[PDB]
């Protein structure tokens, strides 16, 4: 500002291009949230945090699974 | 003040060559009574510093005490009425306490569409 | 003993019942052999849950972001819950995702006060208003609240 500004992603769903972006914001450090119960990629990731292939298929039924 | 934004952003990838920006200014909706606005048009080259130090020291917007980016889906249909109440009751209703820039799309997508509503409501 | 290995091979369909209700064990015996995720083969278990009034059960299982509800799915469980006094349901069903102003028609509207109780109170002012098939609610408010207060009904 001199405090620093914290900056947060809020993630409610995604295709397979959100988990591109989860990806580039987690290797450039950026805190991210996970909304559960919403599907897509927010409870691919939210379910894995607390079958991985069945898993995968089951968020993203078209999805390249060893990609994914 | 505006005048000089050609000069430091630029509009439209080797088959292309970046060009002064063109389109920029103030931006008031027609008959929407809403509070006039600011738009800009830039490449994706463009560094946030300058984009940055436009918004904060020529647009006139202060510093945010915190940043939230909402990144979703479902394109058009608004979400289901639990995600409406998590972004209205929750994310607005506790950004309204400290503050704060919420970035989202600017379009008249479901979930910016959500957003945007839940701003003005509280506002 | 190779029988019963042959049996706790799967054991997903197998479910223990003790005394120490039926209702909740039948849910959870149903949803463990689902296994699909496309919610038309959830359907009967939501009906069964709605029936028996299991709304954790249907909270946790039937609704999680695998499977992909929308209204038309879930109009049918919306009505048997407001016919039925289903007050969690209700809350349930229409917070995900089942749109109200759509929902809502005058067929239905009119079908809902059909699920009065033939001796209570308002099914006889009903009568009593049809006597001095549209459902006559405007003319009962008329009558309760009086013309400075009564609401306009249908709103
Ligand atoms: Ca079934």
């Amino acid at each position: 500002t001199g405090i620093d500004i914290p900056v947060l992603l809020l993630l409610i769903d995604g295709d397979e291009k959100m988990l591109t972006r989860i990806e580039n914001a987690t290797q450039a450090q950026l805190p991210c949230l996970l909304v559960a119960g919403s599907g897509g990629a927010a409870d691919c990731l939210a379910e894995t945090l607390e079958e991985a292939r069945d898993r995968i298929r089951r968020f993203f039924p078209k999805g390249d699974l060893e990609v994914l | 003040e505006q005048s000089w934004i050609p000069k430091i952003f630029k509009k439209k990838d080797a088959h292309t060559t970046e060009k002064p920006t063109d389109a920029y200014g103030e931006l008031d909706f027609t008959g929407a009574g809403r509070k006039h606005s600011n738009f800009l048009r830039l490449s994706d080259r463009t560094d946030p510093a300058a984009v940055y130090s436009l918004v904060t020291r020529t647009w006139g917007f202060r510093a945010p005490n915190l940043v939230v980016s909402v990144l979703g889906g479902s394109g058009g249909p608004v979400l289901q009425t639990w995600l409406q109440d998590l972004l209205r009751r929750g994310l607005v209703r506790a950004a309204q306490s400290t503050g704060a820039w919420i970035v989202t799309g600017g379009l008249h997508t479901g979930i910016g569409r959500h957003v945007g509503v839940a701003v003005r409501d509280h506002q | 003993q190779a029988q019963v290995e042959r049996i706790m091979t799967r054991k997903e369909l197998l479910t223990v019942y003790s005394s120490e209700e039926f209702e909740t064990i039948v849910l959870k015996a149903l949803v463990k052999a689902c296994g699909s995720s496309e919610a038309s083969a959830y359907l009967d278990e939501l009906r069964l849950a709605v029936a028996w009034n299991r709304v954790d059960i249907a909270q946790s299982e039937l609704f999680r972001g695998d499977i992909q509800w929308r209204s038309f799915h879930l109009e049918a469980s919306l009505m048997d819950a407001l016919l039925n006094d289903r007050p969690e349901f209700v809350r349930l069903l229409i917070s995900h995702g089942l749109s109200l102003g759509h929902f809502l028609t005058p067929m239905r509207l009119a079908q809902l006060y059909s699920a009065a109780p033939s001796n209570s109170l308002i099914r006889n002012l009903l009568d009593q208003a049809s006597h001095s098939r549209p459902p006559d609610v405007g003319h009962v408010l008329r009558m309760l609240l009086g013309k400075m207060c009564a609401p306009r009904y249908p709103s």
